[PDB]
RNA sequence: UAAGAUAUCAGAGGAAAGUCCUCUGAUCAAACAUGCGCUUCCAAUAGUAGAAGGACGUUAAGCAUUUAUCAUUGAACUAGUUCAUUGAAGUCAUUGAUGCAAACUCCUUGGUCACACACGGCGCGGAAGGCGUG
RNA sequence: UUUUGGAAGGUCUUGGUAGGAACGGGUGGAUCUUAUAAUUUUUGAUUUAU
C-alpha cells in the first residue's frame, strides 16, 4: 500500500500531523513503522484550544493520527509512477 | 459464510443505507465491497426531523451534509441530492431493502451449497 | 527491560492489591487482588469493590473484560 | 520480495537489516540525492507550454493598429542563444547560493556571539548539531581592545557587472 | 455538474479531484493518488473546509451563504478509520484519450531504460 | 487448522452455544427483540444471521423514543425488510 | 490461580450477573453457554437498572465485568 | 533550514521545503475526553414485553424459510443416499459369482481394458501359476465389461507372487490398460 | 506485527496522556507490540503543580488503547 | 505476516460416491471496435465584453457586537467595591476574534471553429456520460 | 415474390499501420477466500443524551 510507503519517504523532513485529539504536531519526522505511527524530532506542539508549546522528543500512537501533511516535493516520487519496468529477479 | 455476499447480489436495486451518524441515503446501489463498502449513484442523502417542539438534530451531520456540495441553495428542508457516492463500510447501520425482490432466491448462499454438494 | 504481560504476572503470585482506573466514561475505579489474566488482557479480580468517581458495594469474583482496562496499579 | 526503485535494484539476501544496510548505503544515498535533483529542475525547465485561443480581431481594432508603425524585432543566433541561456541559468544558481550573512560578521567580538551565533551551540538547535571548534565557555576577558592590529576593514559594497560603468569615476577624498 | 461514470470504483477515479468527508464534519477536496486495502488516501494538494460552531444554526432547517472557513494543506496522507464517505467534484486535467497516449509512451519508455541497463549490467 | 475445520467449527458454535439463541430462533419462526446501540428497538423476524451477528429481517417494527428536557413521545417505524448490521447490536431476546 | 477462560466454565448454569458498560445496567439470571468471545446466553434473566425476562443473549464489545 | 538531521547533503535538504505552519481553527467537533456513544440505553422492558402482542396479532404466521428448504432437500438427499447403500450391503457369500474355491487363491485383478478377454486375462495370470477358474465381471444391468475379474490359482503361493507381480510392477499392461492386481478384499 | 521501538526512551522519565484530559509522568520501563506500557514511580499531573498531583502506586502498567503522545522529557 | 486461489452455473464425455480434466449451453466481467434523429457541454469582435472557479487580495483600525487571569493576607467601605503585598499557572493577538454586507483589483480554464444577420433541429469537430450489437 | 445465413465485386465511412503467436519458468504486480469480530484502520465509545 503506497499511503504508508510513502510515509517512510518523508523520513528527515519537517511534516505536520493532527491527531484525533485535535492537536497539530509539526516537526521533523525521524521514524515511522507500517503502523502509521511516528517519532518527531524538535516539534511545536498545538493544544486543541489554541495553546502552543515546544518539546524536543515526541512518540504518537498511530491510531490517534488523522492526517500527515507532508513536503510536496514527494509529489513525483516513484511511488506513484503507473507504469513501472522492474528487472528479472536474482535467483535465490 | 459472509452475509455480505448475500449484499453482492442485491445490484441494480433501489436502496436505503441508513448511517450511524442518522443520515439515509437514497439512490440506485453498485458493487459491494467484501469489508460491506456500498457505492451508490442516482443518490439523494438527507436528514429526518426528529420533531418534539424544535430538538437539535445532528450538529456534525449538517455540517457533513452541506460540505458534500450537493445542497441546492433553495433546498428549504435538509436534503442534497448528487450523483455518486461511495461510502465506507463502518459507517452503516441498517440497510432498507425494497418489497418486491425474493429473499429466498438470495439468502442460498452458493458456497454453502458447494461445501455440502462436495461432501 | 519489564514487559508488561510479565508484570501484570508479578500481581497475581504477589497477592498485592490493585487499583483499576476504567474508560473515563463509565466513572468508577475498581479494586481488589489481580488473580489471573489471559492474552487479552482481561483479568479476574478475587475481593473486588467498586468506587464511584468510599461508599461502594463490594462485587466478589469478577472476570473483568479487557476493552475497559486503562490502568492497572498497586 | 523487496526492492528500492531509486536504485532500480532487487535485494540479494532479504532480511530487515540488509535493508537498512542499503536504505543507508552510500551508493544508495547517492541515487536519491540526485534523483530530486533531477526532479527539481525539471519543474522549472519545462515551463508551462500555454496554450493559444485566438479572437476574429475586430475592424475596428484593425484599422487603429495598421496606422500604427511595425516595431522591430531582436532573434539572436543559435551559438548565441546558447550561450546566453548558458550563463542566466548560471546566474540563478547563484542567487539561491547568496546568503546575505554580514550581520553574523559584524557582530564578531561581542559577549553573547558564542551562545547566540556559533549555533552548534545554541538551546533551540544546539542538540541537534551535536548529532550531525569557538566553545560556549567564552567570555570578554579575552581580546579586552577589539583594535589591536586583529580586526579587518568591512568588506565593501558588491555591485552590478552588467552595470559597473555607472558608477562615478572618482572618489570625493583621497584614500590611502 | 460532472457525471461520473456508472461503474467506477476508487481505482478507475485516479487524478479526479474529490472531496472526502471524516466523521468531525469537515471535509478535503483534492487530487486523488493513491489508495489501499483499508482506504486511506493521498490528496495532492487539498484544502480542509469547516463549518464553524457559529455559522451551524443557518444550516437549521427554516438563499442561504455560508462562510466555510478552509486552510490549505499539500500533499496529505489521510487514515481509514476516519473517512466516512467520497464524493467526486472535478474530472483530471488531461483528456481520456491523452490518459491513453501519455500511458503508451511511458510503457514504451519504462522497457527501453531497462534494456539499456540490463546491456549495460552485462558486459560491464 | 485446515479450511474444512473451520467449517465444523462454525456449524458447532452456531448450533451449540451462545448464537444457538438466533439460530433456533431463525427456524422456529419465533420473533425477537433486538437493542441497538443507537437506544431504539427493533421487534422483528429473523431470515439470516451470521459470525459477526448481522442478519436480514423481515416485518420489522422499530420503536425509538427521544426526550428533550423531560418531554417525551414514543415513533414508530415499520419497514417491510431490513439488513442489518452486527456490531450495532448489544441484546438480542427471543420471546416466548 | 484460575484463568478468564476455565473461569467462565466453572460458571456454566449457575446464577451470574453481567454489567454492561452503558447506564450500569446488569443483567440477572442463569448462564447457558459461552463463545471464544465470550458472547452470552441467559435463562430466566432479569434487567437491574427491574423486569423479568424470557431468555437472552448479549453481545461481547458491551460487557463490563462478570459476577455470580 | 539550518541542522537538517538527514541522509541528504545541505542542498538536497534544503530542497524539500514545507509549505508554511497550518493555520489554526477553533474545533466544532466533541473534546476527546466528552466523546462517547449514546449511554442510558433503556434496556428491553416490560412494557415493551406488553407492547409485543400488538405486533403479534398483525403477523400471527411468520413467512416460510424457502431458502433453508434448499438445504433440506440436499442433507435429506444424503440420508436417502446411504439406504440406497444400505440395501447393497446386506446382499458376498451369495452372489453365485464369486462362489468357486478358497478366497485364499483369488486374485483380484481391476482396472482392465473394457476390451480385454479371458484369454488375455489368462495367459497373463497364468505366468504366475496354473488357473483354477477365471471370472471377469460384467454389468448385470447391461453387460458393459466391468474393468475387474476374480482368478483362482491352484495354491495361493502363486495366487500372492501374481499379486506380487503384476499389481506393484505399477499395474500389468494388458492390451493399453495399466492393471492393478490385489487379494480378493470382498 | 512489529514492536515499536522506544529503545532509546526506557528508563528516562516520560509524560503521556492518558485518553483525553489524565496525564500521567513516570520512569519508562518496558512496552510491548499493542504500545501497552509499564513505567516506575508514577504520578498524575494537573492544573495545579504540588497541589491536585498525587502518585499513584510503585509499578503501574497502562493499556496501549489509551495512549495518545508519549514526550520524553530527558535526554 | 502466512496459506490458498484466478468467473459462476448447468449439461455430455474420460480416469453407486465424490474429485480431477475436456467440449457444448446459459449468465457475469474486462478490453477493443462500433452504432444509435440518445443525453449534457464547448465565451463579445456588428465588439473593449462575459461564464465557472478562485484570491491563503484590497477597501479596512468598514459597520455591528462581545471579550482580557485565580488564590492567600491588611486598610478603608456599604451591610458587594477599591488599593497594596505573597503564591499559582499564562498561544499569540484587541489595528483582534465573532456576526453583516458591498465595491474594486487581480489570477487559472476554454472550439474565443464553419456557415449565416436570415420571422419549437437533423454542418465539421472535441469533452463528458447513458444505452446496444459484435 | 419475401425473410434468415454464407461467398464475391462496387460504393460510402471509420480505425490501425510495427510488432504478433506458441511455449517455458523455485518471475512481478492486481484481485479474490481463510487465518482476521480480541487494544494500530472495516463488526461501533463523537446524534451529548441521564
Amino acid at each position: 500500500g503506497i499511503p504508508v510507503k510513502l510515509l517512510n519517504e518523508a523520513q528527515g523532513h519537517i511534516v505536520s500531523l493532527e491527531l484525533t485529539t485535535g492537536a497539530t504536531y509539526r516537526g521533523k519526522l525521524v521514524e515511522s513503522e507500517d503502523s502509521m505511527n511516528v517519532q518527531l524530532r524538535d516539534v511545536i506542539a498545538t493544544e486543541p484550544q489554541g495553546a502552543v508549546t515546544h518539546m524536543d522528543q515526541i512518540f504518537v500512537r498511530g491510531s490517534q493520527i488523522k492526517f500527515i501533511v507532508v513536503p510536496d516535493l514527494l509529489k513525483n516520487a516513484p511511488l506513484f509512477k503507473k507504469n513501472s519496468s522492474r528487472p528479472m529477479p536474482p535467483i535465490r | 459464510m459472509k452475509l455480505v455476499n448475500f449484499l453482492k447480489k442485491l445490484r441494480n436495486e433501489q436502496v436505503t443505507i441508513e448511517l450511524k451518524n442518522g443520515t439515509t441515503v437514497w439512490g440506485t446501489l453498485q458493487s459491494v465491497s467484501p469489508q460491506m463498502n456500498a457505492i451508490l449513484t442516482d443518490v439523494k442523502l438527507t436528514l429526518p426531523q426528529p420533531r418534539l417542539n424544535k430538538l437539535n438534530s445532528n450538529g456534525i451531520a449538517m455540517a457533513s451534509l452541506y460540505l458534500t456540495g450537493g445542497q441546492q441553495p433553495t433546498a428549504s428542508d435538509n436534503i442534497a441530492s448528487l450523483q455518486y457516492i461511495n461510502i465506507r463500510g463502518n459507517t452503516i447501520r441498517q440497510i432498507i431493502l425494497p418489497d418486491s425482490l425474493n429473499l429466498d432466491s438470495l439468502l442460498v448462499d452458493q458456497k454453502q451449497l458447494n461445501s455440502l454438494r462436495r461432501s | 527491560m519489564v514487559p508488561p504481560i510479565n508484570c501484570i504476572f508479578n500481581f497475581l503470585q504477589q497477592q498485592t492489591p490493585v487499583t483499576i482506573w476504567l474508560f473515563e466514561q463509565i466513572g468508577i475505579r475498581i479494586k481488589g487482588k489481580i488473580v489471573g489474566f489471559d492474552e487479552f488482557m482481561n483479568v479476574v479480580i478475587d475481593e473486588a469493590v467498586e468506587i464511584p468517581v468510599e461508599k461502594g458495594t463490594p462485587l466478589g469474583k469478577i472476570l473483568l473484560k479487557g476493552d475497559n482496562i486503562t490502568l492497572i496499579t498497586s | 520480495r523487496y526492492y528500492c526503485e531509486y536504485c532500480h535494484s532487487y535485494l540479494t539476501h532479504d532480511t530487515l537489516s540488509v535493508r537498512k544496510s542499503h536504505l543507508v548505503g552510500k551508493n544508495h544515498l547517492r541515487i536519491t540525492a540526485d534523483y530530486y535533483r533531477n526532479k527539481a529542475r525539471d519543474i522549472i525547465n519545462k515551463h508551462n507550454h500555454k496554450r493559444r485561443h485566438i479572437g476574429k480581431r475586430g475592424r475596428k481594432e484593425r484599422e487603429n493598429s495598421s496606422q500604427n508603425e511595425t516595431l522591430k524585432v531582436t532573434c539572436l543566433s543559435n551559438k548565441e542563444k546558447r550561450h546566453i541561456m548558458h550563463v542566466k541559468k548560471m546566474n540563478q544558481k547563484e542567487l539561491a547560493q547568496t546568503s546575505i550573512d554580514t550581520l553574523k560578521l559584524l557582530y564578531d567580538g561581542s559577549p553573547g556571539y558564542s551562545k547566540v551565533f556559533v549555533d552548534a551551540n545554541r538551546f533551540d538547535i544546539g542538540d541537534l548539531v551535536k548529532a550531525s571548534s569557538r566553545s560556549r565557555d567564552e567570555t570578554c576577558e579575552s581580546n579586552p581592545f577589539p583594535r589591536l592590529n586583529n580586526p579587518k576593514k568591512l568588506e565593501p559594497p558588491k555591485i552590478l557587472s552588467q552595470w559597473s560603468n555607472t558608477i562615478p569615476k572618482t572618489s570625493i577624498f583621497y584614500s590611502v | 455538474k460532472i457525471q461520473v461514470a456508472h461503474s467506477s470504483r476508487l481505482a478507475n477515479l485516479i487524478d479526479y479531484k474529490l472531496r472526502v468527508l471524516t466523521q468531525d464534519g469537515r471535509v478535503y477536496i483534492g487530487q486523488l493518488m493513491a489508495f489501499d486495502k483499508h482506504m486511506n488516501l493521498v490528496l495532492n494538494e487539498c484544502i480542509e473546509e469547516r463549518v464553524p460552531k457559529t455559522q451551524l444554526d443557518k444550516l437549521r432547517p427554516r438563499t442561504l451563504n455560508i462562510k466555510v472557513e478552509k486552510r490549505v494543506l499539500g500533499l496529505t496522507i489521510l487514515r481509514g478509520e476516519q473517512i466516512l464517505s467520497t464524493v467526486v467534484e472535478d474530472k483530471p486535467l488531461l483528456s481520456k484519450k491523452e490518459r491513453l497516449v501519455r500511458d503508451k509512451k511511458e510503457k514504451k519508455q519504462a522497457q527501453k531504460q531497462t534494456k539499456l541497463r540490463k546491456e549495460k549490467e552485462k558486459k560491464p | 487448522l485446515s479450511r474444512a475445520e473451520l467449517e465444523e467449527l462454525e456449524e458447532f458454535e452456531f448450533k451449540h452455544g451462545p448464537m444457538s439463541l438466533i439460530n433456533d430462533a431463525m427456524v422456529t419462526r419465533t420473533p425477537v427483540i433486538i437493542s441497538l446501540r443507537n437506544n431504539h428497538k427493533i421487534i422483528a423476524r429473523v431470515k439470516a444471521f451470521d459470525r459477526h451477528c448481522n442478519m436480514v429481517l423481515e416485518n420489522v417494527k422499530e420503536l425509538w423514543t427521544e426526550k428533550k428536557g423531560k418531554n417525551v413521545i414514543n415513533r414508530e417505524r415499520f419497514i417491510s425488510k431490513l439488513f442489518l448490521r452486527g456490531d450495532s447490536v448489544i441484546v438480542v431476546l427471543k420471546t416466548p | 490461580p484460575v484463568n478468564p477462560k476455565p473461569f467462565l466454565k466453572g460458571l456454566v448454569n449457575h446464577r451470574v450477573g453481567v454489567k454492561l458498560k452503558f447506564n450500569s445496567t446488569e443483567y440477572r439470571g442463569t448462564l447457558v453457554s459461552t463463545d471464544n468471545y465470550f458472547n452470552l446466553q441467559l435463562n430466566e434473566a432479569e434487567e437491574f437498572v427491574h423486569g423479568t425476562l424470557g431468555e437472552i443473549f448479549i453481545r461481547c464489545n458491551n460487557v463490563l465485568y462478570i459476577r455470580e | 533550514m539550518n541542522y537538517n538531521l538527514s541522509k541528504y547533503p545541505d542542498d538536497v535538504s534544503r530542497l524539500f521545503k514545507p509549505r508554511p505552519p497550518l493555520s489554526y481553527k477553533r474545533p466544532t467537533d466533541y473534546p476527546y475526553a466528552k466523546r462517547q456513544t449514546n449511554p442510558n440505553i433503556t434496556g428491553v422492558a416490560n412494557l415493551l414485553s406488553t407492547s409485543l402482542k400488538h405486533y403479534m396479532e398483525e403477523f400471527p404466521e411468520g413467512s416460510p424459510n424457502n431458502h433453508l428448504q434448499r438445504y433440506e432437500d440436499i442433507k435429506l438427499s444424503k440420508i436417502k443416499n446411504a439406504q440406497l447403500l444400505d440395501r447393497r450391503l446386506q446382499n458376498p457369500n451369495v452372489d453365485p459369482h464369486i462362489k468357486d474355491t478358497d478366497p485364499y487363491r483369488t486374485i483380484f485383478i481391476g482396472r482392465l481394458p473394457y476390451d480385454l478377454d479371458e484369454i488375455e486375462l489368462q495367459k497373463y495370470f497364468v505366468k504366475f501359476g496354473e488357473i483354477e477358474k477365471i471370472r471377469i465381471v460384467k454389468d448385470k444391468i447391461t453387460q458393459k465389461s466391468k474393468g475387474y475379474a476374480f482368478i483362482v490359482f491352484k495354491d495361493p503361493i502363486s495366487s500372492k507372487m501374481a499379486f506380487k507381480e503384476i499389481g506393484v510392477h505399477r499395474g500389468i499392461q494388458i492390451k493399453d490398460r495399466i492393471c492393478i492386481v490385489d487379494i480378493e478384499r470382498g | 506485527v512489529s514492536t515499536p521501538e522506544l529503545k532509546k526512551y526506557m528508563d528516562k522519565k516520560i509524560l503521556l496522556n492518558i485518553n483525553g484530559s489524565r496525564k500521567v509522568a513516570g520512569i519508562l520501563r518496558g512496552y510491548d507490540i499493542f504500545l501497552n506500557v509499564v513505567l516506575d514511580d508514577a504520578m498524575e499531573i494537573n492544573g495545579e503543580d504540588p497541589a491536585n498531583n498525587h502518585q499513584l502506586g510503585l509499578q503501574t502498567v497502562i493499556r496501549g488503547n489509551s495512549i495518545i503522545s508519549l514526550e520524553a522529557l530527558d535526554a
